[PDB]
């Protein structure tokens, strides 16, 4: 009872004793590398706290330490990123031309003529075009000097510093107890409130006095040097008042409640700046103020030491209905002492935003000359929906780890998880007709097309010219969404996003934002999506299911987590822990992920980006995806095999490198299938083999060389598909991007 | 062009299959009482060194040959 | 002196909402297993076909339809909760045979007086060659 | 083909396909046959044009023998 | 080009060899399984003790040797058809020059020669080579569907196998039609001989469409 | 307080549940109601019924979606397809009844929900499919030409 902070003194101490003694952590890794299993056993469960000890506390110190370190590592990455954009980069020059000026901040060192990659980006600098949009995150921001820049990243090494040494003073020093890391209630106030809601608050101001002048100035034009430091707007209200006149009365209008006078800088226009191409910063910065208002008021819900608040437990508790039995009880008690149940959650959500973002992004370009920078906005589209799906897949398998380790039937009678699991076999039934069903009306239409034109019958496949398959809900969503400005939304100047319709929005000649017809082609790569996307959620929740018990074996959950198999018996049992419905989703995620990032990547080079003569649009394909996407034929031909004759022809310029990589990529993925269907057993033989021959010659190690296990064959096999197919889609489409972008 | 690619893909498959066959005589087969000293027992006797070998030379052209196309790229 | 106990099919099953893991149509044409055992309090437990039941206290029936997953049953029941149970084969006819304690002695301990059946007296390598049981139905540990 | 060896693709078999649609049906057609057909990648007909065959008679009667050979099997 | 592509030859030749013999010897036994004899020549494995026994009968080898024939095979064919394939336009510097590094062998060989072959049937017609572009995208997906069987292994679908006899023997109407056979998952040899005659059969029926359709177009 | 999820029959140990879905009354009723689920009614009648729907909703998808669609004499050719469905079904329906009902065997009784013993349905026996067969094809064949005959009439269409 009552919340406090409830910490002990000096729990560990340092030094480098255990540095010196690999595996102490693990009781099992303590008679010393035998075999060569042993290596791997000590890097396969270094995270796994569980394991190490059965203490919640020492398991809740250990994750506070790792985040901690973990924040200190993204701080270096940050301050590396600062520093080589203030000394490795071209953002100076950048900002007077920002449509013709390609962003380089990487330079090599010239070797073994590597010197070819500093390619002439511009502005009298030669170095690697990145893909990142620093340079408009920058440009938003105001930034305009180097010198900036490399303070921000002294800021962020003193920022990483003071992680790391928070994690070991935490961890050796003061640790906190389990009763402090229980605290839901008061974590839920703090991170809605003086976490999400503070940091919106405090990056409005910063977009208010600095953001807002820097950026004005920019727009209607005036050189990057001429325009007055963050300084002077932000404690000069004259000059200030001079950009935006509202600021000639103060703070007298917001504490009178007469917020209008504010409408100059807190507008609520819609659409995009026609000069730069990104949204109003100053619409920006409304939105920053009530999301930072609605949060602040958020975390004031849940109970801690005062009577006002409301219970976790009593709000879960109350939700019970007939349908459900007992209803959420035993939810808070799952979520307030296992690490696995809120990683799931968290990583589900968390994988799911990555993807919103991603959408929100290229949508609504955020950032100035961001849109016309095609090849930063499919970079970051991409990086967003690869992030998103190992994410989500991740949640699937701290979901089932949950379920096998931390999962308590005496807690858990009649609520919502031992209903849930008292009918899996009606779930995952209806959920494998499901599959089969938009597997067979998605893929097969494609197929059917593809029949269908190779037959010479072009007028009996599912195109906008034969059998139409129009996507009216969507055309219906978006006719709505445009035709929301004064009606359904009165106090919009304009819709959120061009994409809804209207106008062509181009800055420096190139289509920055544009309406986004919707036909029978998106129609079959929609539910060709949707397909992809109710597969993998089989596998998953299949696995996170049955990774207690099954039919087949009754007493899956007393085998683990983490088991190869059950024997060769009752026909095989290959591949039936949770681990391995881990290892089978991140297989059809990668294929989801992969058509839903070909699918925008030919959308926008067919419907969207191009170039504007005053004649119309010309895009990048001419608009192909329209009247061949409806085919396999043509998503081999017109996107695979078109565009990747700017990979294949990098040879002996800048982007030589892709093309380097898009080899070596094909490679690795190619080198993971001898890890896929392979076994154990021939590979120990071998090694028997081998051995004889290093033996017959005295060479023979005593750390026993073993094949990699069942499970580490599987893992291994998976890292190196999805690194060699991810690393070949973004060796492909950086190199097309940046040679027709 | 077809009738070459055809005949070399016939002459691979036929080819697995006659060491496949091979195993298939020393798992169902062989008598090592009736071939006591002779040259299957004595292939037998050092298979290690023959598998051993093998492995040196499939690494070394590997090695080399990977290495090779890797740098003229 | 032990005599294989009879399955009294008055004992109560334990309290259970159900579930679509349970027999299916296989127990109404070929067999299933029973599963009784003595509880000497009302606990929950959890059931091998997924959820989660509350033995009685006092004398638990539960029908299942392999044996396995009745052994798992007994496993958890003697590793959680020390509880010993019994395991019968029950047909459609209506024939019930013992299973699990065959000897009232659990397999893990010797009762002497057990039949060692398949109990070879040699060695693995010890056995004949493929070779000289060429033509015959019958692998080498058969012989 | 006898007479123009060099100028005019072989062809393999005919081809009765329902499903084949009217451009489908005039791009088969090619080494003037009747209806649509496949060109023979094979090469039996250098094969048999070298051992001495010469027309549809021989090829039909040797066709014939073959099958009582078949049959005699 | 000639040296280091013969020399990529005798690597896959000696690779083949290598496991076929390596199989061919151990069949009767190894360390890892001294009695292996009495299991026979094809056996789904040993177990996951003493480390773990999967893939580890001869028939197995073979299994894997095949992959490595295959991709012999494939490189040997496609040195016989790009060399022959500049000889005959006569531009024997194409080869002799692009062959020395891999990209020409992407760029040069399979871009290059697959223009006419994808373009059978598009948007605006089909000719005579639709049939090899069907072909082509066929043989792709069989080689993917020998993908699964070659990735995913027997356990996961004898749960969904189990799954969907309960969801047939508890649905209506359609419960008055039963199943004379158990349905059950493959066997694990049998799933790894479904994967590689899918794998097989999309390789030759891929190489076979991609060769006739690319010497054709041009001669 | 109510519970509509309960176990199928109050048995919570056999792999059913009872939920609105399944033990709906309207739902019961109907369900009950078709000519699968009638063990008093003859076999043949049944599958005379049963052909006669699957028949008629049969000549739709290809009449709307053939090869011929877009031809005046595309309701002549759909009738005939379907036809070639219903004798391929007809043949399916046949093997079925062939290789199930080859032998016999003392299975086990049948009651309903209240425990009223019923005997089983005669559709399952070696005789009870072959009219069942017999009248799915007569149906079938019904259901095919009266889907050609009301393309021709029905006044809306
Ligand atoms: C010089 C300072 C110092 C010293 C002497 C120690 C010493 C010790 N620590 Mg400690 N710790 C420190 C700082 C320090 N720590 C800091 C700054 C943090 C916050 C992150 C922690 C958090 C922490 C935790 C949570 C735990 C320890 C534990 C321990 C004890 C054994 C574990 C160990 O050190 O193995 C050796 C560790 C290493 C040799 C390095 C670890 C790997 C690093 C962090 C990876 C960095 C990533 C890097 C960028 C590479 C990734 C990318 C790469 C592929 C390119 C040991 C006596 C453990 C313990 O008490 O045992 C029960 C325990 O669980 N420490
Ligand atoms: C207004 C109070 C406040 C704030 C701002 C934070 C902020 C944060 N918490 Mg925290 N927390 C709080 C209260 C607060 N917490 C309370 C009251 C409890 C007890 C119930 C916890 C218990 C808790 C746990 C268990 C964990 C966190 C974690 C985190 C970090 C999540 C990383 C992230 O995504 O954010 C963005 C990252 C940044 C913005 C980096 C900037 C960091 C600055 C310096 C903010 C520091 C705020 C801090 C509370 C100031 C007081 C420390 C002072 C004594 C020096 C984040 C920086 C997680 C973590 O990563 O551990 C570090 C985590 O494991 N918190
Ligand atoms: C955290 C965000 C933030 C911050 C740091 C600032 C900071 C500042 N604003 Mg500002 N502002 C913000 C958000 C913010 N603003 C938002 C969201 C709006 C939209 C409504 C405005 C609209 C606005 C206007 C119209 C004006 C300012 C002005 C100013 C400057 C003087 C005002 C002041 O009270 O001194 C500093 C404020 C603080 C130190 C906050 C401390 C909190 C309390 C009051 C003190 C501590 C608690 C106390 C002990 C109890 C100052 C540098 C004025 C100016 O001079 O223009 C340049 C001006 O006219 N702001
Ligand atoms: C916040 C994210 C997060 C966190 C904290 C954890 C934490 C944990 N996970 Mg988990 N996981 C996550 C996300 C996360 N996971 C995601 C997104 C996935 C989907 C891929 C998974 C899938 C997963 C599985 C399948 C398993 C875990 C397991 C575990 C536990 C042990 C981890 C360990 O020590 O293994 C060791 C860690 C390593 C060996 C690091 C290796 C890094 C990879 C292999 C290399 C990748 C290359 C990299 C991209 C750079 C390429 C360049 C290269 C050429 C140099 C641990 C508590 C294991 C467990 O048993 O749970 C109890 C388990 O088996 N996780
Ligand atoms: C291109 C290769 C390929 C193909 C075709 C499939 C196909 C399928 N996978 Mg699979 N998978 C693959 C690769 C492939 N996979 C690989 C490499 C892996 C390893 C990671 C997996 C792992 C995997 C898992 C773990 C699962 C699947 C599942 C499924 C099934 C989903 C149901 C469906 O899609 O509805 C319809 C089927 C299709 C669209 C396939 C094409 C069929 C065509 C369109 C119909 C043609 C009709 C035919 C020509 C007419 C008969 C002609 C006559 C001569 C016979 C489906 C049949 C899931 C499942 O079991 O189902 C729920 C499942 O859980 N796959
Ligand atoms: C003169 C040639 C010859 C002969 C007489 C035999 C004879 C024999 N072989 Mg053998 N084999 C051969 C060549 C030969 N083989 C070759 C060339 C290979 C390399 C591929 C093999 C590899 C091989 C293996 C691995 C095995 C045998 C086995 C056997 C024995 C049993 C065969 C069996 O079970 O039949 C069954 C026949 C089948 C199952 C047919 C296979 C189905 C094919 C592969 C699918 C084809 C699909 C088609 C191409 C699809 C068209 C595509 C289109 C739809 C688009 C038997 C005595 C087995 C044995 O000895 O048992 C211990 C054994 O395991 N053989
Ligand atoms: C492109 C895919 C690929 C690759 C590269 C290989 C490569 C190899 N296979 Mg394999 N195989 C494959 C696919 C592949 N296979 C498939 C799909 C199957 C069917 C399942 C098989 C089945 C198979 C069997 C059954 C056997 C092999 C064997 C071998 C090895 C033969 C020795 C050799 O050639 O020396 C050359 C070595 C190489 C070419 C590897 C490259 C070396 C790297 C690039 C150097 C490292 C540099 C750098 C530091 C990389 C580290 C970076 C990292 C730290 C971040 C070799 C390593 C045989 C063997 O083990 O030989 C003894 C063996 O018995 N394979
Ligand atoms: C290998 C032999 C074969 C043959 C000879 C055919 C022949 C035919 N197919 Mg078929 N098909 C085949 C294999 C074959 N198919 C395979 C393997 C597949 C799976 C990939 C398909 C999938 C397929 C589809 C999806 C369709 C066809 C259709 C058709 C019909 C073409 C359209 C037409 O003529 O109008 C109509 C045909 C008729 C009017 C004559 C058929 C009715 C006869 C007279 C039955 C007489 C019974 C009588 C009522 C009593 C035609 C009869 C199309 C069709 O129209 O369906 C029938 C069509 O939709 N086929
Ligand atoms: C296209 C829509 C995208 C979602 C996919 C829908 C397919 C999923 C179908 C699976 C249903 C499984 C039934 C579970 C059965 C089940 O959960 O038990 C019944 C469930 C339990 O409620 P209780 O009375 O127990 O409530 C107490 C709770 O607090 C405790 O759970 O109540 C429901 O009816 C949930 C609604 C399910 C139906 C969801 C459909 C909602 C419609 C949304 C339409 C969106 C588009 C139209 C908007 C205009
Ligand atoms: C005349 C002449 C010459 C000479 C030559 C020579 C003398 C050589 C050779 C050759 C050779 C020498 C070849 C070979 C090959 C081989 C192979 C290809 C192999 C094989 C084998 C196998 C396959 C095996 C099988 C098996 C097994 C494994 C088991 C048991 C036994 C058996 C047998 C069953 C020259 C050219 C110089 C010049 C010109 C003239
Ligand atoms: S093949 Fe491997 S994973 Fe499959 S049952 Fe045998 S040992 Fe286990």
């Amino acid at each position: 009872k009552k919340v406090k902070i409830v910490v002990d003194r000096n729990p560990v101490a340092t030094n480098f004793e255990k540095w010196a003694k690999p595996g102490h952590f693990s009781r099992t890794l303590s008679k010393g590398p035998t075999t060569t299993t042993w290596i791997w056993n000590l890097h396969a469960d270094a995270h796994d706290f569980d394991t190490q000890t059965s203490d919640l506390e020492e398991i809740s110190r250990k994750v506070f330490s790792a985040h901690f370190g973990q924040l200190g590592i993204i701080f270096i990455w940050l301050s590396g990123m600062y520093f080589h954009g203030a000394r490795f980069s071209n953002y100076e020059a950048w900002l007077t031309d920002p449509t013709h000026i390609k962003p380089s901040a990487q330079v090599v060192w010239p070797i073994v003529g590597q010197e070819i990659l500093n390619a002439d980006v511009g502005g009298g600098f030669q170095g690697l075009q990145i893909t990142s949009g620093f340079f408009q995150l920058w440009r938003a921001a105001g930034i305009t000097s180097e010198l900036q820049l490399y303070t921000t990243a002294i800021g962020a090494l003193v920022m990483a510093a003071a992680m790391f040494f928070a994690g070991w003073f935490h961890y050796h020093k003061a640790a906190p107890k389990l009763e402090w890391f229980q605290n839901v209630e008061s974590m839920l106030n703090h991170h809605l409130g003086g976490l999400l809601g503070l940091g919106s608050l405090a990056w409005a101001g910063h977009q208010i006095h600095v953001s807002l002048p820097i950026n004005k100035l920019l727009d209607a034009g005036v050189d990057p040097k001429e325009i007055p430091l963050p300084h002077e707007f932000t404690l000069n209200p004259e000059l200030m008042a001079q950009l935006y006149p509202s600021f000639s009365k103060g703070l007298a209008p917001f504490f009178t409640l007469d917020w209008a006078q504010y409408s100059d800088f807190l507008t609520f226009q819609g659409g995009l700046n026609p000069v730069t191409g990104g949204l109003w910063l100053t619409d920006t910065v409304h939105h920053h103020l009530a999301i930072a208002v609605l949060f602040l008021i958020a975390g004031h819900q849940y109970r801690t030491n005062w009577g006002i608040g409301s219970s976790l437990k009593e709000i879960l508790e109350a939700h019970k209905g007939p349908f459900t039995g007992e209803g959420h009880k035993g939810l808070y008690e799952i979520l307030t002492t296992s690490w696995h149940a809120q990683l799931a959650i968290n990583l589900a959500l968390f994988g799911s935003l990555s993807i919103i973002v991603a959408h929100h992004m290229y949508a609504m370009p955020p950032y100035p000359y961001l849109a016309t920078d095609y090849g930063t906005q499919l970079s970051l589209f991409t990086h967003h929906m690869w992030i998103g799906g190992f994410c989500i897949v991740g949640a699937g398998a701290h979901a089932a780890i949950f379920m096998v380790r931390d999962y308590d039937p005496t807690n858990n009678y009649n609520n919502l998880l031992d209903r849930v699991l008292r009918h899996r076999d009606a779930i995952i039934s209806h959920l494998n007709w499901v599959c089969i069903f938009l597997g067979f009306h998605s893929f097969g239409l494609y197929i059917h097309n593809d029949t269908m034109s190779a037959l010479g019958r072009p007028q009996d496949m599912f195109s906008d010219t034969a059998i139409q398959l129009q996507p009216v809900f969507a055309q219906w969503v978006q006719n709505t969404h445009f035709l929301a400005p004064g009606f359904t939304a009165p106090n919009a100047l304009a819709s959120t996003s061009p994409s809804w319709g209207g106008d062509v929005v181009a800055v420096g000649g190139k289509v920055a934002m544009m309406p986004i017809s919707l036909g029978t082609a998106d129609f079959l790569v929609h539910h060709i999506h949707a397909f992809t996307i109710h597969v993998t959620v089989l596998i998953l929740l299949k696995g996170v299911l049955y990774a207690r018990s099954s039919r087949l074996i009754p007493d899956k959950a007393n085998l683990g987590f983490r088991f190869p198999c059950d024997g060769p018996g009752r026909g095989g049992t290959c591949q039936v822990s949770a681990w391995d419905h881990v290892f089978l989703g991140l297989f059809w995620m990668y294929n989801s992920i992969s058509i839903v990032i070909f699918h925008f990547s030919w959308k926008m080079q067919s419907d969207v980006w191009g170039t504007v003569s005053a004649n119309g649009v010309s895009h990048i394909t001419g608009g192909n995806f329209a009247q061949s996407a409806n085919t396999i034929n043509g998503w081999l031909r017109d996107f695979l095999w078109a565009q990747s004759s700017q990979v294949i022809q990098s040879y002996g310029s800048a982007l030589s490198a892709y093309g380097l990589i898009f080899l070596g990529a094909h490679f690795v993925w190619a080198f993971s299938l001898m890890f896929l269907f392979s076994g154990r057993g021939y590979w120990q033989e071998l090694i028997e083999s081998i051995v004889w021959a290093h033996n017959k010659l005295k060479v023979a190690p005593a750390i026993q060389p073993r094949a990699l296990s069942i499970t580490q064959g599987r893992a291994v096999g998976v890292a190196h598909y999805l690194l060699g197919g991810i690393a070949t889609t973004w060796s492909f489409f950086l190199a097309r991007i940046l040679a027709v972008g | 062009a077809a009738l070459y690619t055809h005949h070399q893909y016939i002459a691979g498959f036929i080819m697995c299959g006659a060491f496949a066959h091979g195993a298939i005589f020393f798992v169902r087969d062989y008598d090592p009482a009736q071939n006591r000293g002779n040259v299957l027992a004595r292939i037998l006797d050092h298979k290690e060194a023959l598998i051993s070998h093998l492995s040196w030379a499939s690494l070394f052209l590997g090695f080399h040959t990977l290495g090779l196309y890797v740098h003229n790229d | 002196a032990f005599t294989p106990p009879t399955l009294q099919s008055d004992t109560p099953s334990p309290i259970f909402g159900g579930s679509t893991g349970g027999l299916l149509s296989q127990a109404q044409v070929e067999e299933f297993h029973v599963i009784t055992w003595e509880s000497k309090k009302e606990q929950i437990f959890e059931m091998p076909t997924g959820g989660a039941a509350i033995m009685r206290q006092g004398p638990n029936l539960l029908k299942l339809a392999r044996k396995e997953q009745c052994l798992a049953l007994l496993t958890q029941l003697r590793t959680k909760f020390k509880i010993d149970g019994y395991i019968y084969r029950v047909f459609p006819n209506g024939e019930v045979q013992y299973l699990h304690p065959k000897d009232g002695v659990y397999p893990e301990k010797v009762n002497a007086g057990r039949s060692g059946d398949n109990t070879n007296m040699r060695r693995i390598g010890q056995n004949k060659e493929p070779v000289q049981i060429k033509f015959s139905g019958k692998i080498p540990a058969e012989f | 083909w006898v007479q123009d060896p060099l100028h005019i693709r072989p062809i393999a078999h005919a081809i009765w396909d329902p499903h084949f649609g009217q451009p489908a049906v005039e791009a088969f057609t090619r080494g003037g046959a009747s209806g649509p057909v496949n060109i023979s990648t094979s090469g039996v007909y250098q094969w048999w044009y070298t051992i001495g065959l010469r027309t549809n008679q021989e090829l039909y009667t040797g066709s014939i023998f073959l099958l009582v050979l078949a049959a005699l099997f | 080009g000639d040296f280091l592509v013969h020399h990529a030859i005798a690597l896959g030749l000696h690779t083949t060899t290598l496991i076929l013999v390596k199989g061919a010897l151990d069949a009767r036994g190894s360390k890892l399984m001294p009695d292996k004899k009495d299991f026979g020549y094809s056996f789904p494995c040993d177990g996951p003790g003493r480390g773990g026994t999967c893939d580890i009968s001869a028939w197995d080898a073979f299994y894997l040797a095949v992959f490595w024939m295959l991709n012999t095979i494939g490189w040997v064919t496609f040195y016989w058809h790009w060399k022959h394939l500049g000889i005959w336009q006569g531009n024997v510097n194409q080869f002799n020059e692009s062959s020395t590094y891999l990209m020409g062998w992407l760029r040069d060989y399979l871009w290059l020669n697959s223009s006419q072959l994808i373009n059978g049937y598009n948007p605006f017609g089909m000719n005579s080579l639709s049939v090899w572009a069907w072909m082509f995208l066929f043989g792709h997906l069989i080689y993917a569907t020998g993908f699964m069987f070659l990735i995913s292994w027997r356990g996961y679908w004898q749960e969904l196998i189990e799954t969907l006899a309960w969801a047939h023997e508890r649905t209506p109407l359609a419960n008055l039609v039963r199943w004379r056979d158990k349905p059950v998952a493959l066997s694990i040899v049998q799933a790894r001989l479904v994967g590689l005659t899918h794998f097989s059969v999309g390789y030759v029926l891929t190489y076979a469409a991609f060769l006739i359709a690319s010497t054709s177009g041009k001669f | 307080k109510v519970q509509v999820v309960q176990p199928v029959n109050g048995d919570p140990f056999i792999g059913m549940l009872e939920t609105p879905v399944t033990s709906s009354p309207a739902i019961a009723w109907y369900l009950s109601n078709l000519p699968a689920y009638r063990t008093g009614v003859s076999p043949l009648l049944r599958g005379v019924e049963i052909g006669l729907a699957h028949g008629y909703l049969l000549v739709g998808p290809f009449i709307k979606l053939g090869p011929l669609r877009d031809v005046e004499n595309v309701a002549e050719i759909v009738g005939c397809i379907n036809g070639a469905a219903t004798v391929l079904i007809l043949t399916l329906c046949l093997a079925y009844g062939a290789v199930t009902f080859q032998g016999e065997g003392p299975q086990v009784g049948v009651k309903t929900l209240s425990g009223r013993s019923i005997p089983r349905d005669p559709l399952q026996s070696a005789d009870g499919w072959n009219k069942f067969t017999a009248g799915f094809a007569v149906g079938g064949l019904s259901g095919a030409a009266w889907g050609y005959l009301c393309t021709q009439i029905l006044p809306y269409y």
